[PDB]
């Protein structure tokens, strides 16, 4: 089966997926977030299982079917596989545009008393539950900034349709006592947020 | 309320098997077909077969016949999937759904495992890519990092590009090398491409003729 | 710790400036480095120049930050530029230089070799080099309907002359290799489309 | 003119040792300093150390000494650098550079070599991150994926968050897992993360507190 790459809109565009190639009857739809299991949206062509939203409305045109979302709401985005017999299809990465945007949290980790015993020190800066997933990561020793030995992540998706990045600073244990605090500044749309800690 | 309990994440090496169990309660085992549908490692879902807990018979997808084994106990109302010799692609989400009749209405799907088959030192498997022309070797499926690709021991350096490896779904690397000569050497003088994988400590050398 | 910008951008004439933060009164280096060859020094100290090197290229300081200032950017002046104030560099500024002439990809379709098909095994190999800028949309088509699945393609890199290429992959069972009538390679470049087809012979 | 030739690139195994040659052209060869400096994967230039080729005295790096040996051999005007158990770090491009006089001004730098370290199985080095608050584990160079974390053998699950891997300069993959507990607890009950990596046979279990 075909289906597009990815569909694009916002709250209230009302995107409607395409499947081609697609025989009579017998046409069914699944939703699938990341991290569960995908449920069956739509029976064959147009039925809807019992406790499913009347927002998601299924139709054939009689070589290919096609399932409309009246609003494209927030919590309505995932990837959706139409199925024709024992095949699906290609999958739509159906993203949102219009959506709230999230402010991240930062945790930050002095390394620890037993790295230390091995001649290593690490600092760990964890951001999650942000949206949408561009985060700019910046570390300053006292206010100095530093890149050398710097290794950021890409932004991955969560169980809750929000982002998450991880954030390591690797250093050896004289430069880090010898510095009064190690900064961890993530900027994400415009807004910074700054975790600092210290050799205690 | 109708529930599908899958086993935990498994991790396993290459050639291993996994079974993948789903037990299911809220509703009469026997009365509805048990489905296996992969993920696959950021790629869409793929059907892998159906089986029949009623008779036993089961159905398997052209690629997956011979390598996957659905089998049922009926006594606590469990479905088994199990597969054989895991590949370096094997690495996915498996689920198992069920359904009935000739329509496809999967309604639950229970709550998925993860399969994950870790990529092994393996040394490239090369073959010839035969033909101003260009011909080539083709370095397949080998990993990690890096692969040397010379050509009549380091003779030949005029018109070489060994392009860069692809990371492929499996997770392993797969590379080219060409050279362009003159299409009136093809008979006279022989080619011979040299690739070297030191992690496995694998060096093969072969012939491309057109 | 010197900073200088992760990347900068221009044109033939676009005379644009290098900022190196927080480097010392004197002693200020410059080094010019395509990758592939080793890094060729540019300035001294401060805006000091070593014989053979183009006026082209000037450094100053304003105070506490070094700059290097290129009159007019030439399609060839391309690299990694790093500033060293004694043995620590920067880290280094991508400099890329736009309107460069357009160039048409050319592509090799090679069908599944004899030995992999002797090993249960069928990969077409569609290589493609020698195209600028690096933007290209590969689709493999099999009797004009687009296959997707068992595709895998790498992004395009920069080579020795300063051209793109990149490679792409189909993953085929040898029933499906030979059952089929052709298989092509389509690559779409700058709005013209590059057509290889290849079949079981 | 003034030439520096180095030597050809060079693939090794962790733990193994590369001696990179560099013969100058054109010049005293005694009058003048040799730098030796690195350029790191996709990182920048890095200092690595000179060598006084008249009388042979050295100069390294604080993070290099110990490791590296630069040696020269007059009868031929050429320079050496030696590096001593290579690391997943170590896979850079090496440079040696003349020295004009004294100070730092720099004046050629050959034409570089590339000595790649390949990555080996390696088990991860799992260490505690002290602290409603918030505790977890770091899982620090590994290769390659997976690897498996379960807070008091499977018991805590609740407030579990295992971040993705990150892919280091080197290769390896460094991952943490923390999980939010309630600040009355931190004096009163162990958290223990039980890290499993299949891949090296690596089963670890950490202690995290305060």
């Amino acid at each position: 089966l075909t289906q597009p790459a990815s569909v694009s809109g916002s709250p209230g565009q009302s995107i409607t997926i395409s499947c081609i190639g697609t025989s009579s009857d017998n046409v069914s739809w699944y939703q699938h977030h990341p991290g569960k299991a995908p449920k069956l949206m739509i029976y064959e062509v147009d039925n809807r299982p019992s406790g499913v939203s009347a927002r998601f409305s299924g139709s054939k045109s009689g070589n290919t079917a096609s399932l409309t979302i009246s609003g494209l709401q927030a919590e309505d985005e995932a990837d959706y596989y139409c199925s024709s017999y024992e095949v699906f299809g290609t999958g739509t990465k159906v993203t949102v545009l219009g959506q709230p945007k999230a402010a991240p949290s930062v945790t930050l980790f002095p390394p620890s008393s037993e790295e230390l015993q091995a001649n290593k020190a690490t600092l760990v800066c964890l951001i999650s539950d942000f949206y949408p997933g561009a985060v700019t990561v910046a570390w300053k020793a006292d206010s100095s900034p530093v890149k050398a030995g710097v290794e950021t992540t890409t932004p991955s998706k969560q169980s809750n349709n929000k982002y998450a990045a991880s954030s390591y600073l690797s250093l050896t244990p004289e430069q880090w006592k010898s510095h009064r605090s190690y900064s961890c500044q993530v900027t994400h749309e415009g807004s910074t947020v700054e975790k600092t800690v210290a050799p205690t | 309320q109708v529930q599908l309990v899958q086993s935990g994440a498994e991790v396993k090496k290459p050639g291993a098997s996994v079974k993948v169990s789903c037990k299911a309660s809220g509703y009469t085992f026997d009365d509805y077909y048990m489905h296996w549908v992969r993920q696959a490692p950021g790629q869409g879902l793929e059907w892998m077969g159906w089986m029949n807990p009623k008779t036993g018979g089961v159905n398997y997808a052209q690629r997956f016949q011979g390598r996957v084994t659905m089998t049922r106990d009926r006594s606590i109302d469990t479905a088994y999937m199990e597969l054989n010799s895991l590949r370096s692609d094997d690495t996915a989400m498996y689920y198992c759904a069920r359904d009935y009749g000739g329509g496809y209405p999967l309604d639950f799907w229970g709550q998925g495992t993860l399969v994950t088959v870790f990529n092994q030192i393996k040394g490239p498997s090369v073959f010839p890519l035969a033909p101003t022309a260009a011909l080539g070797c083709l370095v397949k499926d080998y990993f990690p990092e890096p692969v040397t690709v010379s050509w009549n021991s380091g003779a030949l350096t005029s018109g070489v590009h060994t392009f860069p490896a692809v990371l492929q779904s499996s997770g392993l690397y797969s590379l080219s090398s060409v050279v362009t000569v003159p299409s009136s050497s093809l008979g006279t003088q022989t080619y011979i491409c040299n690739v070297n994988h030191k992690p496995s400590n694998t060096k093969v050398d072969k012939k491309v003729e057109p």
